């Protein structure tokens, strides 16, 4: 990516807890170890566009 | 927001489906209308917040 | 012109499953409707009920019940439900006293002899016996307190017949002025008065759908669908969704599991003891990309 | 029965209940979560009564639910009696041990003095067993180094048995260890319970503590397993924890 | 100028029919009331409904 | 605000000891309700205004 040095260390510090941008319908499936908090907003109705 | 339906908002349950398998419309839409106004509100209020 | 998150109509379920443990034994109804003797109010009988199909149809064939009562469960949504635990309290009482037993009654049998409690779960039923426990120039062989120190606690079995000090008398628990004997009997005669004939009375109690069920309606069981969004009922507990395969380690007590917002998050089926998750028809929402109308109606 | 003359015996020792008392609320899976719930519990670092066999056991009152517990290795204590007055007078819950079948009874019992089973044989507990209600029987079988947790409840007709059987390699003292008690069984008895006592078979000594009605944080882990809890109202860092519905504060 | 027991009639008679409004029965031994009337009847058995 | 814990919300009374004093708790819980969902509305309103 075009980030910079700076903006590297800026993202790599603050914590995104949203698993990133994208998560599957069979990332969900698979995960059904650990019961993710945004697979659970997910079934609810809850999303994250 | 996910945490308020454990609630039972003064119900039997807070699961539809167990109160819709126990009970039958007469007053179970009582039941359910309780519920129905306790998530609305903790949406209502979630959306104020937002 | 724009996009819009537009609601979810697009899937609905189709046909439904169902899915039973896999009993064929009968119930013991006769034993409790159909009993040579019932027990008497003060020690009234508390019977476990288990391994059973709930039909209530051979009462039907015979009986004919004065009172049907049910507390929690309207009773025709009776037959689609499975019971974690069943007791039948069988006793028998005076026909006044039938509205006595029901939550937050009051009366010689709801404070002295029986007690339900404010929560109670299960259903009443009571049907006159004047023509079977009744017999001509009484019938003392049925009895109640009629006098405690005290009001008693929901189930709860008081058969003690020490002598009850009415008055500051001490009486050393012989009978004597002021200090009587608690129990007392009932003269039921054929010909009495109505709210005098005696009523048998059993209650169903029990509590849904949080444990193991060994006793259920009388509802078949079906084959199961996965990966596709049905109507299913295990156990009673119903409900529409996805069935898919799952790794879960339930303890032998625990019979259903929950998520974060405590909805069922997977079921152990009874017949094959394995666990499956579920999850919703309509999942993933759904925007539309569409130029205004007046211009074009492709999307 | 016989009566007991010859005692060894000491003032009543106390010690601190504390990580103990905490049982599964109820029977539903949960797991790497954290719920609130308010029922009786055992106090977090109370006092907590202890005895010893002599080198006999007393009758407690019982309020409100009890906990008991103890340390064991050659299965001396075998089994507990709840009443009001303990005489045949009343039903009584019985649980006894003879090292063939656990019982469990509400007959009216005319109880022994002293209770004692077997050194190796005289099962000589009561004298008395009439108008009795239930009965339970299970199939045949056969440093401390075995630890026993019990909590016995009585609510709305209910005797509710939670349980727990753990091994261990201790003896001066109840261990600092953390564990929760499965509920083991439910009878329904409709007695009204008030006092009991303990039943020895002739080292040994045991702890009897008291519930109270506490609110308490239960953290289930992926297994759903109760791992750790917290008490409500204990202390003003609790309070933090309860009302923060955490285990950790900033 | 009363103490109410109603446990006389416990002793010796036996209700038909006990409705309470507003009061639930189990709630009233530990209650006191500013006035008392009792509206004294007969009427037609059926008419115990009305 | 604190005028509202008089309201009744519908119920027999704003007071919460004589409505547990007079019913018991299958029916004394509706209106418990009633007033617990009414002074938290009055609550939450409260807080947004603020
Ligand atoms: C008195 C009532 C009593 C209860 C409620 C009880 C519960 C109980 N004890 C068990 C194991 C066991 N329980 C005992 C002994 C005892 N456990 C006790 O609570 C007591 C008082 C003793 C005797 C002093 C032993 C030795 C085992 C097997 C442990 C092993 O595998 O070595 C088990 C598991 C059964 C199994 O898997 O084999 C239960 C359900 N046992 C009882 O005797
Ligand atoms: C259970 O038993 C206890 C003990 O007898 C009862 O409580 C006692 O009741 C007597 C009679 O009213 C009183 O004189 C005592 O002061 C009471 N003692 C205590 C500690 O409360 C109790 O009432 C019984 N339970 C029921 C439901 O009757
Ligand atoms: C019950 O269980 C057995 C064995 O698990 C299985 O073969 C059977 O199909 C199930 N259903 C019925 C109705 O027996
Ligand atoms: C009960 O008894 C009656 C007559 O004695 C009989 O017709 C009926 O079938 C019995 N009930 C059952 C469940 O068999
Ligand atoms: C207890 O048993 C005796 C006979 O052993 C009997 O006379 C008495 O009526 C019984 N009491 C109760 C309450 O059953
Ligand atoms: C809508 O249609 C009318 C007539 O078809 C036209 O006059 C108007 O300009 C249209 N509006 C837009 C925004 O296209
Ligand atoms: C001695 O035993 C008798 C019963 O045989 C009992 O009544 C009495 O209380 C006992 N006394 C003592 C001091 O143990
Ligand atoms: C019980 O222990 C506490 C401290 O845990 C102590 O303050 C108290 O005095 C003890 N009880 C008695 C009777 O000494
Ligand atoms: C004591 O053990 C014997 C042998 O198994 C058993 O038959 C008996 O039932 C036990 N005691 C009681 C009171 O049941
Ligand atoms: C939970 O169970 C898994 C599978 O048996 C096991 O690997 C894991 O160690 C368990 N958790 C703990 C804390 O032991």
């Amino acid at each position: 990516s075009k980030r910079s040095f700076i903006e590297d260390l800026l993202f790599n510090k603050v914590t995104l807890a949203d698993a990133g941008f994208i998560k599957q319908y069979g990332d969900c499936l698979g995960d059904i170890a650990a019961r993710d908090l945004i697979c659970a907003q997910k079934f609810n109705g809850l999303t994250v566009l | 927001l996910v945490k308020q339906l454990s609630s039972n908002f003064g119900a039997i349950s807070s699961v539809l489906n167990d109160i819709l398998s126990r009970l039958c419309p007469p007053e179970a839409e009582v039941q359910i209308d309780r519920l129905i106004t306790g998530r609305l509100q903790s949406l209502q209020t979630y959306v104020t917040q937002q | 012109k724009g996009i819009y998150q537009t609601s979810n109509f697009r899937v609905q379920p189709t046909e439904s499953i169902v899915r039973f443990p896999n009993i064929t034994n009968l119930c013991p109804f006769g034993e409790v409707f159909n009993a040579t003797r019932f027990a008497s109010v003060y020690a009234w009988n508390r019977k476990r009920i288990s391994n059973c199909v709930a039909d209530y149809s051979v009462l039907y064939n015979s009986a004919s019940f004065s009172t049907f009562k049910c507390y929690g469960v309207c009773p025709t949504k009776l037959n689609d439900l499975c019971f974690t635990n069943v007791y039948a309290d069988s006793f028998v009482i005076r026909g006044d006293e039938v509205r006595q037993i029901a939550p937050g009654q009051t009366g010689k049998i709801a404070d002295y002899n029986y007690k339900l409690p404010d929560d109670f779960t299960g259903c009443v039923i009571a049907w006159n016996s004047n023509n079977l426990d009744s017999k001509v120039g009484g019938n003392y062989n049925y009895l109640y307190r009629l006098f405690r120190k005290s009001n008693l606690k929901p189930f709860e079995r008081d058969i003690s017949t020490e002598i009850y000090q009415a008055g500051s008398t001490p009486c050393n628990g012989v009978e004597g002025f002021n200090c009587y004997f608690p129990l007392q009997s009932y003269g039921f005669q054929p010909t009495n008065g109505v709210g005098y004939q005696p009523y048998r009375v059993v209650v169903l109690s029990f509590e849904l759908l949080h444990a193991p069920a060994t006793v259920c309606g009388p509802k078949k069981s079906t084959n199961l669908v996965k990966n596709k969004c049905v109507n299913f009922n295990f156990n009673g507990l119903t409900g529409t969704g996805v069935l898919t395969e799952s790794n879960k380690k339930f303890l032998p007590f625990q019979q259903f599991g929950r998520d974060i917002a405590d909805t069922t998050d997977a079921v152990r089926d009874p017949q094959t003891l394995e666990i499956l998750d579920i999850t919703p028809c309509s999942f993933g929402g759904v925007s539309v990309i569409t130029p205004g109308t007046n211009t074009s109606n492709q999307v | 029965c016989v009566n007991l003359t010859t005692r060894t015996q000491l003032p009543p020792a106390y010690t601190n209940s504390f990580t103990r008392g905490v049982y599964y609320p109820d029977k539903v899976f949960r797991s790497s979560v954290l719920h609130s719930t308010q029922d009786l519990f055992l106090p977090f670092f109370s006092n907590v009564t202890w005895f010893h066999a002599i080198h006999d056991n007393p009758v407690l009152p019982f309020n409100d639910g009890v906990y008991f517990a103890s340390t064991e290795k050659s299965n001396i204590i075998r089994g507990w009696i709840f009443g009001t007055t303990l005489d045949s007078k009343t039903q009584s819950l019985l649980i006894v041990n003879n090292a063939t079948n656990v019982v469990i009874k509400v007959c009216e019992f005319q109880f022994c003095n002293d209770p004692f089973l077997g050194m190796e044989s005289e099962f000589r507990v009561y004298s008395s067993a009439n108008n009795c209600t239930f009965e339970y029987v299970s199939q045949p079988f056969l440093n401390f180094k075995n630890l026993r947790e019990f909590v016995f409840k009585n609510i709305d007709g209910y005797f509710k048995i939670y349980s727990k059987h753990t091994p261990i390699n201790l003896v001066r003292d109840l261990p600092q260890g953390f564990s929760a008690l499965e509920p083991l069984v439910d009878l329904p008895i409709g007695i009204n319970i008030t006092r009991f006592q303990t039943l020895l078979a002739l080292a040994a000594a045991y702890y009897v503590g008291y519930l109270q009605p506490r609110t308490f944080l239960l953290k289930y882990n992926e297994n759903g397993t109760i791992t750790d809890a917290v008490d409500c109202a204990l202390d003003p860092l609790s309070e933090t924890k309860c009302t923060l519905k955490s285990f950790t504060v900033e």
